[PDB]
RNA sequence: AGGGGAUCGAAGAUGAUCAGAUACCGUCGUAGUCUUAACCAUAAACUAUGCCGACUAGGGAUCGGGUGGUGUUUUUUUAAUGACCCACUCGGCACCUUACGAGAAAUCAAAGUCUUUGGGUUCUGGGGGGAGUAUGGUCGCAAGGCUGAAACUUAAAGGAAUUG
């Protein structure tokens, strides 16, 4: 039967979302279907950034941050230990970890 | 499948059992009397009546 | 009708208010309860202090319509409901019933625990939502102490008041024995202040 | 409105409706379109007279395993062939 | 494995229930009063019974246990619950009251001091 | 099996009538 | 119900829910019997005498046992104008 | 759109009496409503009913009591017979010793015993039990 | 003996509670049959059949027997009690316990022209019971019960002389058919007829007008 | 049929992989992907829930419009505005809780108001296959679409849940 009441997704009134691809291997998932992991990093590290502190001018720079966002699929999310796999009763929480 | 097969040894166990014959017997009541035998045996008959009155239970 | 001394004296609505049991809900409010009245801003409900009284004295009234007094039962496992559970079963029979409530207390007769009241009292609907539970399973009725956010199911008559407040919770348990003993005929005098103080049906931290 | 009109007047899209639903039955199915005239070897008879042709050695379905002895035989009214299953134990020699 | 079994928490947690103003926090003494004062039919269960009793007893120095309440534990709760201060904390201590409980009132027809003081968003 | 080429099957199939039974024609 | 003549048949009259007006079946465990006490210019409850209330187990599952009290106590004069008509 | 006001009106008495309400909105109150209530009041089903009366359509309102088991209509509305009377009551009714077949005839609006106290027949318009 | 220990059974065993109907008419639980086969001494069981059920385990399985048993005396009570067991023979013996704690009434009234000793019911009931419907339409006199053999039985012990019966779903899967009867001719008392309308007292519940007895 | 042809890319050439590999993977790679003009009429075109109308339980969030409020901010501290806040409302995409109700369960405020069986109306189905085949029409340039059987065959796959 359905194994879930949106059952794929979030689209509820379009038919249609123009999909987009995975960033493993481009598979053609749809956008509202999509597995979307922002990604923010410091652009070193938080551990290295010892190392590279007393090679710089400009003392306590910035340090800046990268940023991505990252479009897995359900194969290449399940298979990377991301969202894989939860029990029936706990598939309804919408909350983060 | 197949169409083809033993036809030669066909009525093999009828053609093989030893011919026993019906023995003699005393004639049964027709028609009224039997329903008068057969009431008897069962419902003033307490004959096999062993665990869950029976009929014709095997000798035992 | 009433004789007009269980009217509610002023030397007693000062109490009610002085414990905050008029403080109701927030904005959130369950539509079972009509006993709300002339909100503040900032989300703040307050209960009408005149329906509280006549609420209070109609549970007594049940309470000593039951012959037997240990056929009386009340349920505490809420924090602020322990020490209020046992000082008013003390002046009653009334036997309490405080800490864990072993579901199948009321069913499942060759329990420990079995027993079967005639009523049953409840300080918390929700966290007392299984002793609710098996009592409309065996044909028991239910008092229970009820804010605006309380779910009046499975729940007979109830005393609208601030289950949130540390001293509303215990006066109304005071009132309610204080109501209890004076029908039986305990109390001879109303006028009497029943010295036994309120603050005795209080929770302490250590 | 539970599907099918209610309509005081509506007698002929019921009846109708029916006449075209009734074409799903097995039994007005073949009845109307007369199949067991046009097919069945029989003419819609249960009896019919025919020459053996030869024996047969069919072999048993699952789970079985024997021979049926059966005969082919081809009818007189019409000159179909069927084939007959010849039931007894050893029956077979009277229909040489 | 060192995790004491049921036959080793109940016998323990029988004793303190009942020999509370009794044996001691030393286990040499406690041992010594198990072979007497209970029938046990292993002494490698009297050793682990009075060892489970020490430890016991050796939480109940330093406050309670929870679980445990033997009758001279709980005095100090039949005499903190009837602890009830003179001040009578419920009393008038000069009340206040906002604008919605100061008509209120008026509704319910009583006479009382309302020191009022508004508290709004 | 499976029903796409079950039915592409049978495609190639009504191809092949078509072709002989024009001959025919 | 009854007979030709008499001789009162149907056993087992059951009750009505006060609130509701519908019968509480045997098998009817979340219904409710009240028996609330009556007492008269002295203060003291008088011991065997009720004004009684039955409540059946479908308005206790609906969460309206303690409404429809309200109104049902204030009809019959012991309680006040905590329930309004008027809405 | 709505084609009987009768259904709708019906449906939200029945809606109610398996709610347990004491009263329920009628709209829009058409002629064979009141003499659809008319006859239910008189055998005590419903009791006090009133017509609040906008410009409009007009408004039903019905004090209900726990005595109503269902009421309901038949559509499309057949011509019965003085001979059909009794394959409707034997259809639709819990038992012949009580329930009214509530029937339509040149006579007024009549159940169906005071048809068959009358000895009239016309169409049919529902049932009360 | 019995030594009950609930309020219902210390009464019954004292004698103050003389029949059922004081337990039907404010809706007593019974939670010991010990209450029941001394104030309806007349039920009669009989068992309808004995089903085995069969549970998947690491090796094999094990088998446990599904033992319908219905119980009642052919004067206005019916119970229907269905308990399984490792053995039959315990299976029997749990059921019939069942069956008797699940007493419940039963209305009869007329098919019209009330002479006496009612031979039918008063009213169609319907109990839905899973996919199947039982439907109980009362009958003339003489018509006896027309219903399938395995229902008939459930009809005879509750005293029930002329009924119909009309059926929906498998009926030839017996554990819910007899449930859908029950719930059926339970039923019997839920329907409120207008020879029922009137208003009475409210009778006082036995444990509050006999309260003086309790144990402790 | 042109234009375009940067990306990716059914066929194919290779390199792998392999026992085989005409597959998955790697490197290329034409028709197409793009467009104008004209055909094609299909999709798990899914909410696998036809449409219209009625009544039946609570809760918050949001979009559009509106209503009221000495509410807040910015302008000219100060007005109007605009943007926020609170309460309510009409319409809408949805979500949360529970079952008095339904269901075969999964579940469902609709899949409820159905043996207590009737608001109006359209379409479709009658064991699984043979078979969306055969045949005859019809539309299309074609691929195919629409319509659509029978003879014959035979007790044998799941909607749903349970235990392993
Ligand atoms: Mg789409
Ligand atoms: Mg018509
Ligand atoms: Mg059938
Ligand atoms: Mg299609
Ligand atoms: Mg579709
Ligand atoms: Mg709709
Ligand atoms: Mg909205
Ligand atoms: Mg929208
Ligand atoms: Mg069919
Ligand atoms: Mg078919
Ligand atoms: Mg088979
Ligand atoms: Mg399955």
């Amino acid at each position: 039967p359905k194994k879930r009441a949106s059952n794929g997704r979030n689209k509820k009134g379009r038919g249609h979302v123009k999909p987009v691809r995975c960033v493993n291997c481009s598979k053609s998932i749809p956008k509202d279907k999509a597995i979307k992991r922002m990604a923010i990093r410091n652009i070193v590290e938080a551990a290295a950034v010892r190392d590279l502190s007393e090679a710089s001018v400009y003392p306590e720079y910035a340090l800046p941050k990268t940023y991505n966002k990252l479009h897995y699929c359900v194969s290449c999310a399940i298979h990377a230990r991301i969202v894989r796999v939860r029990s029936r009763e706990d598939r309804k929480n919408r909350a983060p970890p | 499948a197949k169409v083809h097969g033993s036809l030669a040894r066909a009525g093999k166990v009828k053609s093989q059992t030893p011919k026993v014959e019906k023995t003699e017997k005393p004639k049964k009541p027709k028609g009224r009397a039997y329903k008068r035998l057969l009431y008897t045996r069962r419902f003033v008959n307490v004959t096999l009546v062993n665990g869950k009155r029976r009929m014709n239970p095997g000798p035992s | 009708s009433l004789p007009a001394t269980f009217d509610l004296t002023p030397e007693d609505a000062q109490l009610l208010l002085a414990a905050n049991t008029h403080l109701g809900a927030r904005n959130v409010q369950v539509h079972q309860e009509p006993y709300v009245f002339n909100a503040r801003p900032d989300g703040v409900h307050v209960i009408n202090v005149g329906k509280t009284w006549e609420k209070l004295v109609l549970a007594a009234r049940i309470i000593a319509a039951i012959p037997n007094p240990e056929d009386v039962v009340a349920i505490s496992s809420r924090t602020f409901g322990q020490r209020a559970v046992l000082k008013f079963a003390a002046h009653t029979g009334a036997t309490p019933i405080a800490g864990r409530f072993t579901p199948g207390s009321f069913t499942n007769y060759i329990t420990r625990s079995f027993k079967e009241p005639r009523l049953v009292i409840v300080t918390d609907p929700r966290s007392d939502a299984q002793a609710i539970k098996e009592a409309s399973y065996v044909n028991i009725p239910v008092i229970a102490l009820t804010d605006l956010d309380s779910p009046s199911e499975f729940v007979d008559v109830a005393i609208p008041c601030n289950n949130r407040g540390k001293h509303s919770i215990g006066l109304i348990w005071y009132l309610l024995a204080r109501e209890v003993l004076r029908l039986r005929g305990a109390l001879v005098d109303r006028t009497q202040p029943w010295s036994i103080m309120p603050d005795l049906y209080f929770y302490r931290d250590p | 409105g539970k599907g099918k009109p209610r309509g005081l007047n509506s007698a002929r899209k019921l009846r109708v409706h029916r006449r075209n639903n009734r074409w799903a039955e097995n039994n007005y199915k073949k009845r109307l379109l007369g199949t067991a005239f046009k097919s069945s070897p029989f003419g819609g008879s249960s009896h019919a007279k025919g020459i053996v042709l030869e024996k047969l050695g069919i072999e048993s379905k699952q789970p079985n395993s024997a021979i049926r002895k059966c005969v082919r035989v081809q009818l007189i009214k019409n000159g179909k062939k069927v084939t007959a299953f010849v039931p007894n134990d050893g029956c077979l020699n009277f229909v040489d | 494995g060192r995790v004491r079994t049921k036959t080793v928490k109940r016998a323990s947690k029988a004793l303190i229930e009942r020999y509370y103003p009794k044996l001691t926090l030393d286990f040499q003494t406690n041992k010594r009063l198990c072979d007497e004062i209970a029938t046990i039919q292993s002494k490698r269960l009297r050793n682990k019974i009075a060892g489970y009793t020490t430890h016991l007893m050796k939480r109940i120095q330093k406050g309670p246990v929870r679980g445990i309440s033997f009758k001279l534990q709980e005095e100090e709760r039949e005499r903190k619950d009837q602890y009830v201060p003179e001040v009578s904390a419920l009393d008038l201590s000069r009340l206040n009251v906002d604008n919605q409980t100061s008509d209120l009132v008026k509704s319910l027809g009583l006479k009382l001091p309302l020191s009022v003081i508004n508290v709004s968003a | 099996m499976r029903a796409k080429w079950r039915k592409k099957r049978t495609r190639r199939l009504k191809r092949k009538r078509r072709k002989v039974r024009a001959r025919s024609k | 119900m009854e007979n030709d003549k008499g001789q009162l048949v149907e056993l087992y009259v059951p009750r009505k829910c006060s609130a509701t007006n519908r019968i509480i079946k045997a098998d009817d465990h979340a219904s409710v019997q009240i028996n609330v006490a009556k007492v008269d210019e002295e203060g003291r409850a008088i011991p065997g005498e009720y004004v009684t209330y039955a409540l059946s187990g479908y308005v206790r599952s609906r969460g309206e046992s303690d409404d429809s009290l309200n109104r049902l106590a204030q009809n019959d004069g012991l309680l006040k104008n905590v329930w309004s008509y008027s809405r | 759109t709505r084609s009987s006001v009768l259904a709708d009106a019906l449906n939200a008495i029945n809606n109610a009496e398996k709610t347990g309400k004491r009263q329920v909105l009628i709209r829009p109150s058409s002629k064979v409503i009141i003499k659809f209530l008319q006859v239910m009041q008189k055998h005590g089903y419903i009791g006090e009913f009133e017509y609040i009366d906008d410009h409009r359509s007009g408004k039903i309102v019905v004090q209900l009591n726990g005595r109503l088991n269902k009421c309901g209509v038949i559509s499309p509305r057949f011509n019965v017979k003085i001979g059909d009377i009794e394959k409707w009551t034997a259809n639709l009714l819990p038992a012949r010793q009580f329930g009214y077949v509530i029937l339509t005839t040149s006579a007024g609006i009549m159940d169906h015993e005071e048809a068959r106290r009358k000895h009239v027949s016309g169409k049919i318009l529902g049932f009360v039990y | 003996g019995w030594v009950p220990v609930t309020k219902l059974g210390r009464l019954v065993k004292a004698g103050k509670i003389t029949t059922i109907e004081e337990i039907f008419l404010h809706s007593l639980p019974v939670k010991e049959f010990q209450i029941i086969d001394t104030l309806l001494p007349g039920l009669q069981d009989e068992v309808m059949n004995i089903k085995p059920v069969q549970k998947q385990t690491r090796a094999g399985q094990r088998t446990r027997f599904k033992a319908v048993v219905v119980v009642g005396d052919s004067n206005g009570h019916v119970g229907l009690g269905i308990k399984t067991a490792k053995e039959v023979a315990g299976a029997i013996r749990a059921g019939i316990i069942i069956a008797k704690l699940s007493v419940i009434p039963i209305r009869r009234g007329y098919w019209g022209t009330n002479l006496g000793q009612p031979h039918s019911l008063a009213t169609k009931t319907t109990g839905k019971c899973g996919s199947v419907t039982v439907r109980l339409i009362p009958a003339p006199r003489g018509s006896g019960i027309v219903a399938s053999p395995a229902v008939k039985k459930l009809l005879q012990l509750a005293g029930v002389e002329d009924v119909y019966t009309q059926s929906n779903g498998k009926t030839r899967t017996l554990e819910n058919t007899l449930k859908a009867a029950f719930v059926a001719i339970g039923n019997t008392y839920g329907f409120l007829t207008p020879n029922l309308w009137a208003e009475q007292p409210l009778p006082v519940s036995p444990l509050d007008i006999y309260s003086d007895e309790a144990s402790a």
